[PDB]
């Protein structure tokens, strides 16, 4: 229920379930395969 | 890569592994990557269908909570003989989020933030003990809260003409009314607020470090509209802020030592652990001692 | 709208709206400088763009400064008008001012020249505070130097007046409306009580 | 395969045979400012090879009582070569960085350095209410040292510093670290003399130790600006 | 020509120009036109896509703000022994927009205006100090606000029969209620209000200059419906007006000197600059002096 | 139509209402060095707007006994702005020029200036067998004056100087001259600190004269480098 | 939300983005072309 003329007056938006943890956990140019020696 | 995650990941059953050249438990921390060893490769697991939700850890949910950002008490009375420092039926507050530590630490968990701020104002009144030692009742007073941009002209007295508010946004509310609520949009001149600022916001060398005025929402000027009563009262105004429509960038290590000032990140720490400068975590007897060992 | 470039104690009324230029015997001499802020008191304040912009807190976009030469037809001369982006002091020599944005103006049939102050800002908007030296408010400087000289015959006036105007372009925008600091009252106006009689 | 690496920018090249991959900050690569994000309307200058090249700073000595070292970008490079000249002659700056930290020793040496790039590392002062001064923050080419690396000199924790882009130089494993930093600012461009986008911090979590004959073990920093662009040409401020 | 503008104009990249006979930087001010020199023709520019909105500078947004137009305080008590000039539990106000300068200057930025007026009435009450030196509480009073056309018969006392309001619009509101709100339509006999009137509204020579009664909305008569209490109170009524559905014609130079009267545009100016008669802008040492020069 | 002219390079613009066309040296326009003529194999730096902009030199006074003035390119601009910085930091230079000479007076004034660009103006000395020294040739921003403009200070004739690209500033006709100079060298690039490709010479063939009240009549030179490119990046020589 | 019978009782109308600055900036009978000498 938003009867105001400004879009920023609306309620909170809690429907963004998109994630990308790799940018914090695997920030390497070359990816690593499972079980293979990384180094 | 980007993916939509609504529940925790399922577990797949695994068998015995005796493969040469495959070492999923060995990692290289020096690369800076987090270990990718799955539970399926470390032990033998069963099949588990995970239905646990992840919606409570959403950044919007994590931050869109109304938190106290301001608490100001002032005397509503005749102020002819009051001092210059006293709030004469009105006060002005530079809006900031660094005065109360519970919201400040959560906001400082990130480097960049973009959000609109929902502002709630709650007013309480008490009869002043000194002078009026008897209680006569609480008056239903009208209060005016005016938003004044950072650095602009603020009123100098309760009956100042600046309160006419030709263009400034003003909200008038009674004490008997529910707490007053407004929404301030995201008003930074940049695309996001700078929670931390490693620089000086002046073209000379005498500026303030870490303080970017582009990240200050503005000033709130709150006055009692009613003229003073024959007896004095104490009026307390509480300002709560709730971020909404939040975007967050570059999460940061959490604050460990107690805050010292709202103007910088100066640190002293507690006298002893926990949260001391030399010892964040409370001590134990030795690295071979279990603090809460079960003994039966 | 006309700028009040000659905002000095020796200029009274209309004389504040023009800048006098005379013949000089030294080369590369400075004539005048114009400050930057449209949200602060100065030559740009009492202009249409300045007055409207002081009703708001945030501004963005390019400006244009138009100078009209009001000398005699026999008066000749070349000037240089330079916009300097912020960061350092206002240039005092032509060799330093010409390194920034500039236009060389030659007097002739076209009596007006335009120097464009382009929007060169790190942020999307510039905001207003009472700190003129902030990195979110400072725009730079404008300076005027003689390119060659002002040369007039014996029967023409040896002092000639320039008139400066400033306007905003179509890329200009304003945000965060606020009460104007250009008007105020400390008491009721006259005859206001008569409205209640 | 991923132990050797060659980085070639401009007329500068660096080869390492004991690298451990390299880190791209938040999985991003430096790029020029696009039109749909640009603010300043003047045509920028892009010196390319004249400024997008490795600059080697003065080496520091790894000691037993060392607490760590830090440099601030773009402050550390603001007076070096054509990049410094462009910074001094322009009001607005934008670029990313490529940081290469070098430290070699013998197979009998041990020690671990955390090499972390911190965005907007706003430093706090110890046991005082006064904010750090201009001289405490702007050190230039020399850089500074950590007063309390345990709290990253800002009341946070060093243990949680891995949330930032980082690598480790472990003497038994590798002798170099490489971090690629994109432009990281709330604004598309900034004034390079008053704000620092990045802070490179090298902290010896594991102290240097050995029982061989003691030798000087220096740490060297080479920083290459990337996708440099400058706006607002005027006289040099210096 | 007319066009729809929702954002600031984009910038196109430009190259070196060395064309004979083309001088985009040269202009002719004498024609009265504004210079058309584009940034692309003055310097070398890049391509910029401008997404900055222009909706905040819309005339509707610029003027549709509730601004204080009236503030009247009067004593609610027994008025048998009061003077003739005192407001005996009621007052009458000729509606005008020239009493408070913040709205007046914004309205005078234009020559012709057409709008409907939203009227908000806020009432505050205090216990009179003299006589009743003790505070007993604030009474919830009913107030009547009657719209009376300009020049028509206004009530002469609190209990006047004219308050019956057979055809006049009247609004009754309590102090404990939210501020009373009504909408007065655009009621000028012409197609627009005349903000400035260069003439006399009478067929003889003794009329009033600049005052056109066709531009006066009307009269507001405000009374306390309740009969007087045994103790006296002070009641303050604030009237705020907000233009809406606004059409504006012929923008004007803004007011520089302080206002003197609500009946004319008489000017005196401040004693010294700024906003003095001989010097609108504050002085500097010379035309070669930078007021806020950066020195490092 | 051909009397008015606007020149816009970088962030600089010049307008003139009393021009007389303008001269392109030998009917040529400046351009970057093509691959089929390139020699140096390193990637050049092309600052574009940072260096391809008008630089205004110090004005000189036209007197009754004036013999003429000269400046040498690229020597005169070798220590001005980003062009000077690029010259000091690079071993090899290549660019053309756009020269604009300004001189205005009243309709009662008379005087003619020959504004001529001379390629490789090797100067000779008067009444001696010794070659001119380094300080006699390299004057920098200030430039020099003509000892014997009748022979162009080199034993040739001023009357035949019209074979070089040139214009005239005749006070009754025009107040400015504009010459466009391409790259003019035997080699594709050159060391900018030891060789001068061009010499701008302004010679008052007809002396300045009038019977009005005497006023100072200066001559101003604005030079804009064009299609600048620099090779051989190293430390600044200055 | 306007349940009143009179149209002037409605809220403010902030949806008029039509502009014509030329009537204030170029009120000349003959238009001016870019770069061409106006006079």
């Amino acid at each position: 229920i938003n009867f105001y003329k400004d879009s920023y007056a609306a309620s909170a938006s809690k429907q963004d379930f998109s994630q990308d943890p790799s940018k914090f956990t695997e920030p390497v140019v070359e990816g690593l395969k499972a079980g293979a020696p990384v180094l | 890569i980007e993916s939509i995650i609504k529940t925790a990941t399922d577990t797949v059953k695994s068998e015995i592994n005796a493969e040469l050249g495959v070492v999923p438990s060995l990692n290289a921390v020096e690369t800076g990557a987090t270990s990718n060893t799955e539970p399926e490769e470390a032990i033998q697991t069963r099949t588990v269908i995970n239905q646990h939700g992840v919606s409570e850890t959403l950044v919007e949910n994590f931050l869109s909570r109304a938190a106290l950002v301001s608490k100001r008490s002032f005397e509503y009375k005749d102020h002819t003989s009051s001092t210059a420092r006293a709030d004469k039926n009105f006060f002005k507050w530079t809006i900031n989020t660094r005065s109360f530590v519970q919201l400040r630490r959560k906001l400082e968990l990130f480097t960049y933030l973009r959000f609109d701020a929902e502002i709630t104002i709650l007013t309480t009144v008490a009869v002043n003990g000194s002078g009026n030692n008897t209680y006569v009742g609480l008056p239903d007073l009208t209060l005016q809260a005016m938003f004044v941009p950072t650095g602009a002209l603020t009123p100098e007295k309760q009956d100042s003409f600046h309160w006419q508010s030709g263009s400034n946004a003003s909200v008038f509310f009674k004490i008997s009314d529910p707490p007053a609520r407004i929404t301030i949009p995201f008003m930074c001149i940049n695309s996001a607020y700078s929670v931390f600022y490693d620089g000086f916001a002046g073209f000379e060398k005498n500026g303030l470090y870490g303080i970017n005025p582009a990240d200050t929402i503005g000033n709130l000027c709150v006055r009692i509209v009613n003229e003073h009563q024959p007896v004095g009262f104490t009026v307390t105004v509480r300002v709560y802020m709730k971020p909404k429509h939040i975007k967050a960038w570059a999460p940061r290590p959490p604050r460990t030592l107690p805050y010292m000032s709202i103007a910088n990140a100066n640190y002293k720490g507690k006298e002893r652990a926990p949260n001391a400068l030399s010892a964040i975590i409370g001590n134990r007897d030795s690295v071979k001692t279990m603090p809460h060992n079960i003994v039966n | 709208s006309m700028m009040e470039i000659n905002n000095t104690e020796s200029a009274v009324g209309m004389e504040r709206l023009k800048v006098d230029i005379s013949a000089l015997t030294d080369v590369d001499q400075l004539l005048f400088n114009i400050p930057l802020d449209i949200q602060l008191d100065g030559p740009l304040r009492n202009t249409l763009v300045g007055n409207i912009s002081r009703y708001y807190t945030h501004w963005s976009g390019s400006l244009e400064m138009t100078f009209m030469f009001c000398g005699s037809f026999m008066a000749a001369g070349k000037l240089i008008l330079c916009y300097t982006p912020p960061g350092g002091s206002c240039p005092t020599t032509r060799e330093t001012a010409m390194l920034g944005t500039h236009i060389v103006w030659d007097f002739g049939l076209q009596s007006s020249v335009t120097l464009i102050i382009p929007w060169i800002s790190g942020s999307h908007y510039r905001m207003f505070n009472n700190d003129a030296k902030s990195t979110n408010a400072n725009v730079g400087y404008v300076t005027c130097f003689m390119q060659t000289n002002l040369i007039v015959p014996s029967e023409s006036s040896d002092t000639c007046s320039l008139i400066g105007f400033i306007a905003a372009k179509d890329d200009f925008s304003l945000r965060l409306m606020r009460d104007s600091p250009d008007i105020g009252q400390l008491d009721h106006l006259h005859a206001a009580e008569a409205a209640y009689q | 395969s991923d132990r050797v690496l060659q980085l070639k920018l401009g007329n500068s090249a660096i080869v390492t045979q004991e690298a451990a991959n390299y880190c791209c900050a938040y999985g991003e690569w430096p790029n020029y400012l696009p039109d749909h994000e640009a603010v300043a309307i003047d045509k920028p200058t892009q010196p390319e090879t004249a400024t997008d090249r490795f600059y080697t700073l003065k080496s520091v000595k790894w000691e037993t009582g060392s607490t760590g070292w830090w440099w601030k970008l773009p402050d550390a490079l603001n007076n070096i070569g054509m990049f410094g000249q462009n910074v001094q002659h322009h009001y607005l700056y934008r670029s990313g960085f490529l940081i290469h930290v070098q430290c070699n020793a013998t197979k009998f040496h041990q020690g671990a350095l955390l090499v972390v790039a911190i965005p907007e590392h706003q430093r706090g002062a110890h046991n005082t209410n006064t904010s750090p001064g201009f001289d405490d923050i702007m050190k230039g080419e020399e850089g500074g040292t950590f007063n309390h690396p345990y709290v990253l000199d800002d009341g946070t924790s060093l243990a949680c510093a891995t949330i930032f882009p980082h690598q480790w130089i472990n003497l038994r494993t590798n002798n170099s670290a490489t971090i690629v930093l994109p432009w990281m600012n709330a604004a598309p461009m900034d004034f390079p003399l008053r704000h620092n986008q990045w802070t490179l911090a090298i902290i010896p979590v594991v102290p240097l130790g050995t029982r061989t004959t003691s030798s000087m073990v220096p740490i060297t920093v080479s920083i290459a600006p990337m996708c440099c662009e400058f706006n607002g040409l005027r006289h040099a401020i210096t």
